[PDB]
């Protein structure tokens, strides 16, 4: 009876709670957001709100390296993802 | 017509600031030769003392002397009280602190780590991208 | 010889609020540089052949 779609209010409270509590207290952050748990807050942070996550359009050399590594390590997106510098969900989505 | 420029460098020492302050105060003072030559003619040979002369426990300053000292020292205290000029508080900057000490800690953090965390600021403003 | 203030990932004694770029200034996990070897290629190609 937790989770669902992420709204913008929850993301801004998540950012402010990161600014107060840091990236190692996700159960203090998840007491600030009802209908979201600590694992969900952490997953949401590392997958869509961390300001290293390149949300721009894929370049040509990135998708060349993507096709090379995805032919090179089959279905290993958590291993490919730090090499090509995108989130593994973004990486898998763009590969498909 | 004369011209002189005297800026300051960084801090470096509590003694260099003392010496700068001393050179300011010691250029500002002007002696009166009347009292000087009066005391010179009165004291004679002992007016040019060594370390071990005798006159250490004798001098009694008249009221005008101690008044001049206290006025000078009050000017010096005021000039020292103006040491940190308060930077004006604009409220158009997006505030980043929930407290009054928090603001000054964030200012110190922007002093030290502002030169490095400049890409991540650009990411945070452009939408956590690149 | 100036010392910068410690911004911790764990402790926030006076409960301040720190900007996100300051909070994530852990440079070592940004310069860690996961670098792949070139012997994965021989393995993958030999297996497909």
């Amino acid at each position: 009876i937790k989770g669902g779609v992420w709204r913008n209010t929850e993301d801004e409270i998540l950012k402010a709670a990161v600014m107060k509590y840091g990236k190692n207290q996700w159960s203090r952050i998840a007491s600030l957001l009802h209908r979201k748990s600590a694992k969900q807050c952490k997953a949401r942070w590392y997958e869509w709100l961390d300001p290293s996550i390149k949300k721009t359009e894929w370049s040509r050399e990135e998708e060349e390296k993507l096709l090379h590594l995805a032919k090179l390590m089959p279905t290993q997106w958590r291993t490919i993802a730090p090499i090509i510098g995108r989130t593994a969900a973004q990486c898998l989505e763009h590969y498909e | 017509k004369k011209k002189r420029k005297n800026p300051d460098l960084g801090f470096s020492d509590y003694a260099a600031a003392q010496l700068r302050q001393y050179h300011r105060l010691t250029k500002q003072i002007k002696p009166d030769m009347e009292t000087y030559e009066r005391l010179r003619e009165k004291h004679g040979e002992e007016f040019f003392p060594t370390s071990n002369s005798l006159l250490h426990g004798t001098h009694v300053p008249s009221t005008e002397e101690i008044d001049r000292m206290v006025i000078d020292l009050e000017k010096q205290i005021e000039k020292r009280d103006k040491y940190s000029r308060r930077r004006p508080y604009n409220d158009d900057a997006d505030i980043d602190y929930i407290n009054e000490r928090n603001a000054k800690f964030n200012k110190k953090a922007e002093r030290f780590y502002g030169k490095y965390t400049a890409e991540i600021k650009q990411n945070l403003e452009r939408g956590t991208a690149v | 010889w100036k010392i910068p203030p410690c911004i911790s990932n764990w402790k926030n004694a006076k409960g301040y609020t720190i900007p996100l770029d300051k909070r994530l200034a852990a440079d070592g996990r940004g310069l860690q540089t996961v670098h792949i070897n070139e012997n994965f290629a021989k393995l993958a190609e030999a297996l497909y052949i």
